């Protein structure tokens, strides 16, 4: 059961989220356009590949937190 | 044959390893452990297969992971073994480890990246190539992202629990496997990355050096484990779906079993167990 959809601009950047080399994959994150691999865990946190170690509650927090991580720099495509 | 406690390592021991671990990057072989690395943190799920991590696996095959790369060490100088880092000791940034003539320091707060040491982008020496962002320097933020290193007597609490792993075999599950990894509990070894931060903190983890150290003495832990615990042992033991049991082998070698990777003095001992 999926979360919601998401679209917004965070630290100017777009962030989005959908439900939908890696796994499944039942939800896409976006960093302006370019997709961010994110995973759910069991307890229902998620993690993105560049905060692979730091369980946050939603798609979009692990967004946020890929952001906050790249401080500006453009996201490669994964894998 | 011997590991040892990193902030014991004399002044040749330490040159001998950085250039080592600099060859490997030269040659083009370091920039493969790091993706296998990061193919397997991208695929290990919990409702599905999952082999390096979130499941018993992680600790053997972290093993073997680790003795692929000493071995690759010893291919370019015989005499280097992987150190480990204590980190419920040596838990500062002003720790030898973070000393400019082993692994350089902490990043610089305007981009995190890590400025002196062998493996500063300055050198020339240390490229990260193998990214999912544009960045192509070693970035770290020491205590930036989680305040504290875990201590003594959390690991003590986790080295108690007897459990190996305990069903559903993933990051929700009770047991030791589970608290060591860190998905449960005070958290051990993934509060480590997050306190390294930069690309410790990411899939690609094997980007920075301290990668092996910090593994080296996740892989101590649970040999301290195994002795406190004689009666304990790995599970599961056969016909697990998605899950590597004891005798199944494992990924990517598909040659060797958890079995085979139990006892860890069949490759090496510690300075002190
Ligand atoms: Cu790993
Ligand atoms: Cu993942
Ligand atoms: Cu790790």
């Amino acid at each position: 059961a999926a979360p919601e959809s998401f679209d917004e601009v965070y630290k100017g950047r777009r962030i989005q989220g959908r439900p939908a080399h890696e796994h499944g994959g039942g939800y896409e994150v976006f960093v302006d356009g370019v997709q961010l691999h994110v995973m759910r865990n069991a307890d229902g946190s998620w993690i993105s590949v560049v905060s692979h170690y730091d369980p946050v509650p939603t798609p979009r927090a692990a967004a946020r937190a890929a952001v906050d991580e790249l401080q500006g720099a453009p996201l490669l495509p994964f894998p | 044959t011997v590991r040892k406690n990193q902030a014991t390592l004399t002044a040749d021991e330490k040159r001998r390893f950085v250039a080592a671990v600099l060859e490997l990057k030269r040659s083009g072989r370091y920039d493969e452990f790091v993706r296998t690395h990061n193919e397997f943190i991208m695929s290990d799920t919990d409702s599905g297969e999952r082999t390096g991590h979130r499941s018993p696996s992680f600790l053997p095959w972290h093993r073997r992971f680790l003795l692929d790369f000493e071995q690759a060490l010893q291919s370019v100088d015989s005499s280097v073994t992987l150190p480990y880092w204590d980190w419920s000791a040596d838990r500062t940034v002003r720790a030898s480890l973070w000393a400019p003539d082993f692994l350089g320091g902490t990043g610089r707060s305007t981009d995190g990246r890590v400025m002196d040491g062998p493996f500063a982008a300055s050198t020339g020496n240390w490229p990260i190539n193998v990214r999912v962002d544009s960045r192509t320097y070693l970035r770290r933020s020491l205590g930036g992202s989680v305040a504290e290193l875990p201590t003594r007597a959390e690991v003590e609490s986790v080295l108690a629990i007897s459990a190996y792993d305990l069903p559903p075999y993933n990051s929700a599950s009770e047991g030791f496997r589970n608290h060591l990894e860190g998905w449960r509990g005070v958290n051990l070894h993934n509060r480590v990355h997050v306190w390294v931060g930069g690309q410790m903190a990411t899939g690609v983890s094997p980007n920075d050096p301290v990668f092996w150290l910090h593994h080296a003495y996740v892989d101590k832990l649970w040999a301290e484990w195994q002795r406190r615990h004689p009666d304990s042992a790995y599970v599961p033991t056969g016909g697990t779906p998605d899950v590597v049991d004891l005798n199944e082998t494992m990924k990517p070698w598909n040659t060797v079993r958890p079995a085979d990777l139990l006892d860890h003095t069949a490759y090496y001992t510690f300075d002190a167990l």
